């Protein structure tokens, strides 16, 4: 049902909980890494523009 | 705090630093122990590195 | 022959304008190129791959 | 401390749309900081009115299509998204329209009311192209303010509407497009006195003469939050 | 229509035949964006003909990739129209040019 | 690249410029300098530092 | 200059009656008349008493009302953009509206 | 809701020093983030009144150029740490103070003759260092009121006017949310002062000037 609740406990699950993104293919270590999430409206992922 | 700069130094081992990590979470997780830090409702990974 | 005509329509020949910022209405450090591109919007929509 | 504060000295009307204002003396940035303020306050927030569902006789969907009629049904939505009307002391109001017979049709078409006023009769909503052909519709009008989109508004809405209605995107804020300049004025015998020029463009619900004061009412009540501190 | 083409879209879209394009000379019978009919001009119809070309057009439906292609009249009641002319545009088209 | 972009363009020095040649007791009022419009950001200058 | 022109509205309802009143002051308003109104007229109640038992039992009775309610609008001044918007703006159902013309 | 926005709440004083604080707002509608944030900016950095040293008189000199000796830091440097001094003047539009000191060691605006009319709010504050067994110096130091900052565009010694009391202002605009949407704005502003008037104080003078500016728009 999505009820009003469900998002201040979401931001209380995910608050910091380090979730992995990696491109494919990865040719090396670095491209995998985890990233603390941070909620947002879109559908898009937003990444950090050096990483 | 969001990342281990300290405990790093700790357990100069730095395998053992995940291992010794998690046994004190472990304390609090399975032994049911609290942590002494004053907090303000946060959620407690960043305090199981501490040590 | 864009300079021209540009220069039919009243427009500036060198393309560019200077612009102003709207959080602020500050003037931008010289003019910047404004006009109107072509633009495709192109089936790869992301609703349909999230 | 030398203040001077402004008064809003004059006021062009150029068109039935377009009008220029200005507010005058300023000091020294204050033509700079309430000349972008003022813009920034007036196309977020001015409030207006938009069409917002439209029920037509026998359609059934946004993709149909009406016997005798030169628009897709959903053209027809596209063309009432953009018609704009003054509302009198009412937060939404029902429009009837119908027409028959060939030719355009028009906003002049709408069965008018005193407490309507619409902008522009010549807004056009389709053609009819049939010696016999119709259309009867029900346009329903709401105040507002911004933007709303339908697909959140049913959403919001948490009632399942009737087959047979059509839903259009809110577009509420009048105002299309402002513009504002700063310049000296014969004041007191002396020099960097602002006259402030705003003028502004708009779907013509509103006149400036209280556009910039609801803005200017806006900006100071939001405001009272840094001094209230 | 894109304002800085190659004069290419005249020819794309009409060649790739989902623009209508009139098959006889005439006068438009009348429109309503389902239908288009022509009474064709007898300098080019066929003589036991009722001589009255119809060109039910194509409403919204599903693309091979799922796209809408609805097709929209060009002309206006009492129009005349020349054999060849896009009487209707297409999906990405207007006034008969390519206009992704 | 735009962030060393946008980093080149405020360390340039410009032999001529608004505000050019004055001194200034250290960043802030550099800053307010440049923010008032009253000293353009690549001109040169002599500051205290620490 | 035409007569005053009244208007009788006349409901089931208080409150439907009041909106019809609004709007028509409203408009003549907006189309600039000199409004005289809204007068109340007296409210006709009417009443009903009828058995409640399909058979004897006389005393078991129930008695509902109807309450008419009335309201006089006046305009004194016609400008004919009046006239245009009155004949042509209608209203709910639950309000009835007839006009004097003099 | 036809006219009633949201409202933010002081979400913090958020008080780091008595010198600077980060007063954050939440909610503001989207986009006053910046419409307040920078409109108070434009306002505190350059239309706030205040007092600054504005001239100098230093025994025996035409021109900072020349460096004279017994003072560690030549006259250019004192000239500008003159105007690190941060003061209060009470009721005038100019006042002159005169400073002198002797002795081998530093001199601080403690120094000066404090005329109680005048508040010297960073006593502090070095001037300089003395360099010789006879050193001393003495000088007249001229504090005016004005507004804003003014450049050294216009034996005196003239100097830019500090008579804003903000070393610096910032802000920024954030992510914030409610229970269905997250377009709307936070706002941050810290700012730095020079110790004439707390900031959380300054931005409440700050935001009179602005509101007395829509007072005759206001209905």
């Amino acid at each position: 049902r999505e009820e009003a609740v469900v998002w201040d406990i979401l931001d209380e699950v995910i608050r910091e909980h380090p979730v992995l993104l990696n491109r494919a293919p990865t040719l090396h270590r670095l491209g995998i890494q985890a990233f603390e999430p941070v909620l947002i409206e879109g559908k898009a992922i937003q990444l950090h523009p050096l990483v | 705090r969001v990342t281990v700069q300290d405990a790093v130094e700790k357990i100069g081992n730095r395998f053992d630093l995940v291992l010794v990590a998690a046994r004190r979470a472990r304390q609090m997780q399975v032994g049911g122990k609290d942590p002494l830090v004053p907090e303000e409702n946060d959620k407690t990974t960043v305090i199981a590195l501490r040590e | 022959e864009i300079k021209e005509l540009l220069k039919l329509g009243d427009l500036p020949t060198s393309g560019q304008i200077r612009l102003y910022d709207g959080r602020t209405g500050e003037q931008f450090e010289r003019p910047v190129t404004v006009g109107y591109m072509y633009m495709l919007k192109l089936n790869h929509l992301v609703d349909d791959k999230m | 401390t030398e203040f001077l504060k402004p008064r809003l000295v004059d006021i062009e009307q150029v068109s039935s749309t377009h009008a220029k204002v200005t507010l005058e003396p300023l000091e020294r940035g204050f033509g700079h900081t309430l000349g972008n303020a003022l813009r920034r306050i007036l196309l977020s927030s001015m409030p207006g009115c938009a069409v917002t569902e439209v029920e037509i006789d026998g359609v059934l969907h946004e993709y149909s299509t009406k016997e005798g009629v030169q628009e897709d049904i959903l053209e027809i939505l596209l063309n009432l998204k953009g018609l704009a009307v003054r509302v009198q002391g009412k937060d939404e109001v029902i429009l009837t329209l119908n027409k028959s017979g060939i030719g355009p049709v028009t906003a002049a078409d709408i069965t008018h009311d005193g407490d309507v006023e619409i902008v522009k009769p010549q807004h056009v909503i389709c053609h009819l192209t049939d010696e016999n052909a119709s259309i009867s519709m029900r346009i329903k009008v709401q105040r507002g303010r911004g933007y709303v989109p339908a697909s959140t508004r049913i959403h919001s809405e948490e009632d399942e509407r009737p087959i047979g209605r059509l839903l259009v995107d809110a577009c509420y804020s009048p105002v299309e497009r402002i513009a504002y300049n700063v310049e000296a004025a014969r004041v007191e015998q002396r020099t960097d006195l602002d006259k402030l020029v705003i003028e502004m463009e708009t779907n013509g619900t509103i006149d400036p003469e209280e556009a910039i004061r609801r803005a200017a009412t806006i900006l100071a009540e939001q405001l009272e939050a840094f001094v209230d501190l | 229509k894109p304002l800085v083409g190659t004069g290419m879209e005249r020819a794309v879209a009409v060649d790739s035949g989902v623009t209508a394009v009139a098959k006889r000379g005439g006068v438009v019978q009348y429109v309503d964006a389902s239908r288009i009919v022509i009474k064709v001009n007898e300098d080019e119809m066929y003589p036991g003909e009722a001589g009255i070309d119809i060109y039910n057009l194509t409403k919204y439906t599903r693309s091979n990739q799922n796209t809408c292609i609805n097709q929209m009249p060009c002309v206006s009641l009492g129009e005349p129209v020349e054999r060849g002319d896009v009487l209707a545009d297409g999906p990405s088209t207007d006034l008969g040019e390519l206009a992704l | 690249q735009d962030v060393v972009l946008g980093l080149y363009y405020m360390t340039r020095d410009c032999v001529n410029a608004k505000g050019e040649g004055m001194v200034l007791t250290g960043p802030k009022e550099a800053e307010r300098l440049y923010r008032s419009g009253l000293a353009s950001l690549h001109a040169r200058v002599k500051v205290r530092i620490t | 200059q035409n007569q005053r022109i009244r208007i009788r509205l006349k409901a089931f309802d208080h409150r439907l009656i009041d909106q019809a009143t609004a709007e028509i002051v409203e408009t003549a308003k907006r189309t600039g008349a000199q409004v005289r109104g809204p007068i109340p007229l007296p409210t006709r109640k009417e009443r009903f008493t009828v058995l409640i038992s399909p058979h004897v039992n006389k005393d078991a009775r129930d008695q509902y009302e109807i309450r008419t309610h009335l309201r006089l609008v006046d305009i004194v001044e016609p400008t004919e953009k009046t006239v245009d918007a009155l004949m042509r703006l209608d209203l709910a159902a639950g309000v009835d509206v007839q006009i004097s013309l003099g």
